[PDB]
């Protein structure tokens, strides 16, 4: 019970959404969720003053560059029950520019591979009908160039002959 | 301090966290999962004093938590359900387990964490395929692998290099990624430590 | 009032 | 650093009113030491907690813990003289003390600033290796025997006994605590073993990882650690695993009980016993302090309002009760009335009422709080004890406790935790509830017997059907929540010293209606003040219908201010009104912010008082059985107390004051109160934060609020007349013969009468009780074992004083006369064979005595007060004294004793009062003694006072 994806610049400021009385945690990419606030509003020992609790919901002050990660909640229900949320992940809003499209054919010794290089927001949309056989994968933001990537991989031969549709394309570019 | 340990290999159908700078009999361990590619899930806490056990609704039946006088336990029989397994604890003491309201006092120190992934296959090489461009983006494509990671290095990781892509899984059961590079000759390097495997290709429209 | 807190004293 | 020192918590957080400094430390051998430096008292003081207590003592030898404590005091290695460590003490105006508790062992001392080091020396020879003689034991046994038998016939300790027999046997909780010459002498021989388990009991359990120690001096931190080092670093650690009881002695074959308990008083009380866990480790939080805060809660619309408008109890306690580590007790004890006896199981269906009220409303953060900052204030503005006590209590909580985080343990509270609220919340259910109920109707009726004190009782079960009621039991809408403390202070400013400051309490209004009192506080510098008044009026004690209306009347209008009162008494603001021989006698202290807001509605509800007549024949009853309960007394206190009839001028004994109160009707007391009221006289002490003008305007306030109300009218100068003592003829020796009707030992108090409060006779007086104030407890007690109390000292009355001997035994009376006659003379011929140096130590004893400045302001108003109501108002006593005493020979003692208090002295005030023992007969080496005279009987008290003159009265300064 708590979006999964807001985007916001550095310095900015941050409100996520989420018994009684719910914690606050944060989940950076890769190692362990750490703790930042336990009760409704209590900043954790060693945990920055940007953060602050408030009603079920955490506000961030100043926007770091440190702070961009995925932050979680926790609501201890009775019966010694404990749920977290959805998750939310905060992303940096810098570029607003239009994808490189990439067509390539399936390999000799059949995954026909659609590919976008630089773009900006996430959601782009992409495959003659589409499934149950499109399957693809985002790469994570850049390192500080604040863009991403996608690889759409369609996993016969009785009829041959990837369209992308955008928000920085006013007409879909087809290949 | 929390030292995890068990996670590994294990075919469908224990874990140990020594607690190191306290007692456990004095405080609730909590065990949290995280699907690859989602976000967190409680699934089973203990709590020593009061001697009270909870399980999530999805994992009850099946799994088994437990503890000692410092060390805990999860005993999981029948798997999957594969996902990273961390453990945590109440910052607070004796929190009593039976309760009509909700106390959520936060969980202040965890670990790391243990992976632990339950699938019918066996240890396999990836045999890479190569793309073209025909400015100019071209990449490879590793394909049927397992187990992880993997590391696509262009050039013998000399090159300062383009983005590459996360595993995917596939209905084979097998994991597959690819990695690209953009240009205005290319040599990919595929390595894969567990099946003992390198296989290196050309990349030229 | 709550309690304040037997004792064989020498 | 050093070797002998493992740690040291330099920062123990401190009150910041706190002027002293604090010094924690741990020894290599685990022993917890917290050092106080005092450079401005005047007795230092030092104090050691062992761990281990009467629980711990062998199933064979029970009250062994208890007996080797005593067994320490006579003789040790270093010091091999039996009585060294207590004629040490007295010497250099000391004393001591110890107690055995359930799982601690306390001792405790003071002495001199001068002479702590050589004191605190012979203390460690007691943990080190104490000699137990073979001689010592076999009469400090009769001593604990002694002590023991003046508990058997006390309601206190037959019902502690009890909850322990009627709990498990096996658990070591049922075991004897106190243990008499029984279980010490008669048991061990009967099976062959005594001396061999004192020395292994103290030296498996009297380890030093179980000891803490806390020091208070005049000297510095460095010069104090310097010397526990030196004499407590040599203590033997054995690391002994420190006793835990995680067992508790009830169980399902223990709950859900009904203890019907034959009591020796004339009083009917409920105990409503909760078996909990140990909450000594959730002290940040207390539960059990914020569940008794709101059960026991005396305001509006709680248990005891309830249970009072129902008219079935008059009082209600209340929190939780201390065990052992491992186990508590929530207590919720009551006393059954009238109809509070018939309807024992509708009180406890409303207690359970209370409890289900609490766990719908569920845990409040800001009744929390509200505790939070009533004992945060209460920390702060906390008043500067007494060493000996202090340091007594602190080595106790030493052990539970960081040494950096004692003086705050039990007053600051951090973290709110209702989770552990609701732990100890849910406990409280009909499903784990332990009832006993006491009553003088179960007469005859009871079928079991307890073993020690042999206390008659009956065990019942409770009927799962009324188990059923308390459970399904709806929500009584009287019981509401406590709202929000009104009466907590808000202004702690200290007003400024004026620039007619006085050191001494000045008077500043003399009229006919009111004599004030005023003394602004210089010293302690709090914002708490102390306001004493004193009502005078003819009509209170001019006879015994009078004087039981007089009572009566106060016990009812603090009957109808129990609600408002509590809310301030919380707040540390508080009210004693007890009646006098001479009238009432108000005394309100605490913090003077919301001050005079208390008294104006004390005087305001008094003047105009409305009788209720259910309440008025409760309270009539109830003082009924408490004089009837006067009856089961321990002898040495018939003794004083007969002591008080014949001395004075005017007393009404118990017996005739029941007999007029069958008299006092509703009517008549209803058209007393006015007659009462009609014309008094004032006399107050106000002293505290307050101004003059603020002495004179809540004195006005006083005043006019009577004058409006209650009509009153000031008494005359020639109305005002105080009591007087008997004056006793030369070579005149009385007795007074009459009988304890419950205890089985007798008690005694010899009262030689000394001539009329001067300065010359005061100290004439005082010093010769100094001299043989130690001999006495060990000639007395120690060497010729008469009984466990043993008293001696200056006796003063009405402005006339004397020397009073009081003992309590099971010796036939006139052999304690003997003995006490036989005291005297070898005393007489110790002062004429001692030398000089041997007089000065006992007046410089008896000097810094004296000076022993008040520790803080209600122990300052006491000595002021006592000045007043003795109508001397000599408030520089203390110094003209002292300076007289250091003037004194010992040629002037010797002349003092031949004169008054010699066998054949021409000026022998003597009087005695013999309390027999309940089944002894009336009609009938060492230092022998002499041939006493043939002594008067007294029958009746009238025909004696009649034929005896009386004593002038003491004129004022
Ligand atoms: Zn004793």
């Amino acid at each position: 019970t708590q979006p999964s994806s807001l985007s916001a610049s550095v310095g900015d400021r941050v409100t996520i959404t989420c018994s009684s009385a719910v914690a606050w945690y944060q989940q950076k990419p890769g190692k362990a969720p750490k703790l930042l606030i336990y009760s409704t509003s209590s900043l954790y020992s060693g945990v920055p003053s940007r953060f602050s609790g408030s009603r079920f919901t955490l506000t961030i002050s100043s926007l770091q560059p440190e702070d961009f990660a995925t932050y979680y909640c926790q609501q201890s229900s009775p019966s010694f029950l404990i749920t977290f949320g959805q998750g939310t992940k905060v992303e940096i809003k810098r570029t607003v520019a239009a994808p490189s499209v990439f067509i390539f054919p399936p390999s000799d010794s059949a995954s026909v591979v659609c590919l976008l290089n630089n773009f900006y927001p996430r959601e782009a949309k992409v495959w003659n009908a589409l499934s149950g056989n499109s399957q693809e994968s985002v790469t994570e933001q850049d390192s500080k160039d604040s863009t991403y990537s996608l690889s759409s991989t369609l996993t016969y031969e009785k009829h041959k002959v990837c369209e992308v549709t955008h928000q920085g394309l006013s007409s879909p570019v087809t290949k | 301090q929390l030292v995890e340990s068990g996670g590994g290999l294990v075919q469908p159908g224990r874990l140990s966290c020594a607690a190191s700078g306290f007692n456990v009999s004095s405080y609730s361990i909590h065990w949290v999962r995280q699907a690859p590619g989602k976000g967190l899930e409680w699934v089973a806490s203990i709590s020593s004093y009061y001697g009270s056990t909870s399980y999530a609704d999805s994992v009850k039946g099946r799994f088994t938590i437990s503890a000692d006088t410092n060390t805990a336990y999860l005993q999981m029989n029948s798997l999957r359900d594969t996902a990273v397994y961390y453990c945590a604890r109440d910052r607070v003491m004796y929190y009593w387990s039976f309760s009509k309201y909700g106390y959520p006092y936060g969980m202040d120190y965890w670990g790391q964490g243990t992976l632990v992934t339950v699938s019918s296959a066996s240890t396999k090489g990836p045999s890479v395929f190569p793309l073209a461009p025909s400015t100019a983006a071209l990449g490879c494509l590793v394909k049927d692998y397992f187990p992880e990671p993997v590391t696509v290095s262009w050039n013998s990781g000399a090159l300062s290099g383009v983005h590459t892509f996360p595993a995917v899984l596939q209905s084979s059961g097998l994991y597959s990624l690819s990695s690209v590079v953009t240009v205005p000759t290319y040599i990919c390097n595929v390595n894969h430590k567990p099946s003992n495997t390198k296989v290196d290709k050309k990349v030229e429209p | 009032d709550a309690e304040f807190r037997k004792l064989v004293f020498f | 650093n050093n070797p002998a020192i493992k740690r040291i918590g330099n920062h123990i957080t401190k009150s910041p009113e706190d002027k002293r400094e604090y010094r924690g430390l741990e020894l290599a051998n685990g022993i917890k030491v917290l050092l106080i430096s005092d450079p401005t008292t005047d007795k230092s003081s030092a104090a050691l907690d062992v761990h281990i207590g009467s629980l711990s003592d062998p199933p064979n030898i029970a009250g062994l813990s208890h007996f080797l404590q005593h067994m320490l005091f006579l003789g040790t290695k270093k010091y091999p003289k039996e009585n060294e460590y207590s004629q040490f003490l007295s010497e250099h105006a000391g004393s001591s003390n110890a107690f055995t508790s359930g799982e601690h062992t306390n001792y405790y001392f003071d002495v001199s600033h001068e002479h702590l080091e050589g004191a605190l020396d012979r203390f460690a020879q007691f943990f080190l290796s104490p000699l137990f003689d073979e001689s010592a034991k076999d009469r400090e046994v009769n001593a604990v025997d002694s002590e023991h038998e003046k508990n058997v016939m006390n309601d206190a300790w037959r019902l502690f006994q009890l909850e322990k027999a009627t709990g498990n046997p096996k658990h070591p909780f049922s075991k004897f605590g106190t243990g008499n010459k029984y279980t010490l002498e008669t048991r061990p021989n009967q099976e062959g073993i005594v001396r061999q388990e004192l020395l292994k009991f103290h030296s498996a359990y009297y380890s030093s990882n179980l000891m803490a120690v806390v020091v208070l001096g005049r000297e510095s931190l460095d010069d104090l650690t310097n010397l526990v080092v030196k004499l407590f670093s040599e203590v033997e650690n054995k690391n002994v695993p420190l006793p835990e009881f995680p067992e508790h002695p009830f169980q399902e074959e223990h709950l859900k009980q009904l203890y019907k308990i034959v009591p020796i008083k004339d009083i009917r009380n409920l105990y409503v016993t909760f078996p909990i866990p140990d909450l000594q480790k959730y002290y940040k939080s207390n539960p059990g302090h914020y569940l008794g805060h709101l059960i026991g809660h005396e305001g509006p619309g709680s248990l005891l309002s309830e249970l009072k408008s129902k008219g079935w109890v008059n009082t209600l306690v209340g929190g939780q009760k201390e065990g052992a580590r491992g186990f508590m007790f929530f207590i919720i004890n009551v006393d059954l009335t009238e109809e509070g006896l018939l309807h024992v199981e509708d009180i406890i269906l409303h207690m359970f009422q209370y409890i289900q009220k609490l766990r719908a409303e569920g845990p409040q953060e800001w009744v929390f709080q509200e505790l939070k900052d009533l004992n945060a204030v209460a920390f702060r503005f906390k008043d500067k004890e007494r060493p000996r006590g202090y340091t007594s209590k602190i080595a106790g909580i030493l052990h539970y406790y960081p040494l950096e985080e004692v003086l705050t343990a039990e007053y600051l509270l951090e973290e709110f935790r209702p989770d552990l609220i609701e732990m100890v919340l849910d406990k409280l259910r009909p499903e784990n509830v332990r009832v006993a109920i006491v009553s003088k109707s179960f007469e005859g009726k009871t079928d079991r017997t307890e073993e020690w004190y042999g206390t008659q009782y009956k065990q019942e079960a409770i009927p799962d059907e009324v188990i059923k009621k308390w459970q399904n039991a709806d929500l009584n809408g009287k019981f509401k929540l406590p709202t929000k403390n009104e009466f907590i202070p808000t202004n702690f400013e200290i007003l400024p010293l004026e620039k007619e400051a006085t050191p001494y309490p000045a008077l500043i209004k003399d009229t006919a209606m009111s004599k004030l009192w005023f003394k602004q506080d210089d010293k302690f510098f709090l914002p708490k003040a102390n306001l004493n008044f004193e009502f005078f009026s003819p009509f209170a004690y001019v006879d015994p219908l009078h004087s039981n209306m007089a009572y009566l009347y106060l016990e009812l209008l603090k009957d109808s201010l129990n609600e408002y009162a509590y809310a301030a008494e919380l707040a540390g603001l508080s009210y004693d009104l007890q009646n006098t021989i001479y009238g009432m006698y108000l005394s309100v202290k605490g913090y003077n912010d919301k001050q005079p807001i208390l008294l104006k509605k004390i005087i305001e509800k008094m003047a105009t008082f409305e009788i209720d007549e259910k309440r008025f024949e409760i309270i009539k009853e109830a003082y009924m059985r408490s004089l009837n309960n006067f009856r089961a007394e321990q002898p040495h206190q018939h003794a004083m107390y007969y002591l008080r009839l014949l001395m004075t001028e005017v007393a009404w004994t118990k017996d005739e004051l029941k007999e007029a109160l069958d008299d006092v009707t509703l009517p008549r007391l209803k058209a007393f109160i006015p007659q009462l009221l009609s014309r008094l006289h004032i006399e107050a002490l106000l002293h505290g934060n307050i101004t003059k003008q603020a002495a004179l305007g809540i004195m006005q306030m006083v005043e006019d609020t009577l004058i409006e109300h209650a009509h009153t009218k000031p008494l005359l100068p020639s109305q005002l007349v105080r009591y007087r003592e008997v004056q006793l003829p030369d070579r005149g020796w009385f007795v007074y013969q009459q009988r304890n009707e419950v205890h089985n030992n007798s008690g005694i108090e010899i009262y030689y009468q000394t001539d009329m409060q001067s300065t010359s006779e005061n100290m004439f007086l005082e010093l010769f009780a100094q001299i043989i104030s130690e001999p006495a407890f060990n000639t007395l007690r120690t060497k010729e074992q008469l009984g466990y109390i043993v008293f001696s000292g200056p006796r003063r009355a009405n402005g006339i004083q004397g020397l009073r001997f009081i003992i309590q035994s099971e010796k036939p009376p006139h052999y304690l006369e003997s003995r006490v006659e036989a005291f005297l003379i070898t005393m007489e011929k110790s002062i004429e064979d001692m030398t000089e140096e041997a007089f000065q130590k006992h007046i410089q004893a008896l000097a810094i005595r004296r000076l022993d400045k008040p520790k803080k302001l209600s122990a300052e108003s006491a000595k002021y007060w006592g000045e007043i109501i003795s109508q001397q108002y000599n408030f520089d006593r203390d110094n003209t004294e002292v300076a007289y005493l250091k003037t004194l020979t010992k040629e002037d003692i010797i002349k003092f004793y031949k004169e008054m208090l010699a066998v054949d002295a021409p000026r022998r005030h003597k009087v005695s009062v013999h309390v027999l023992a309940r089944e002894m007969d009336s009609n009938p080496n060492l230092s022998q003694a002499p041939a006493l005279p043939q002594p008067e009987v007294i029958q009746n008290m009238t025909e004696f006072k009649r034929g005896l003159p009386l004593f002038p009265l003491v004129k004022p300064h």
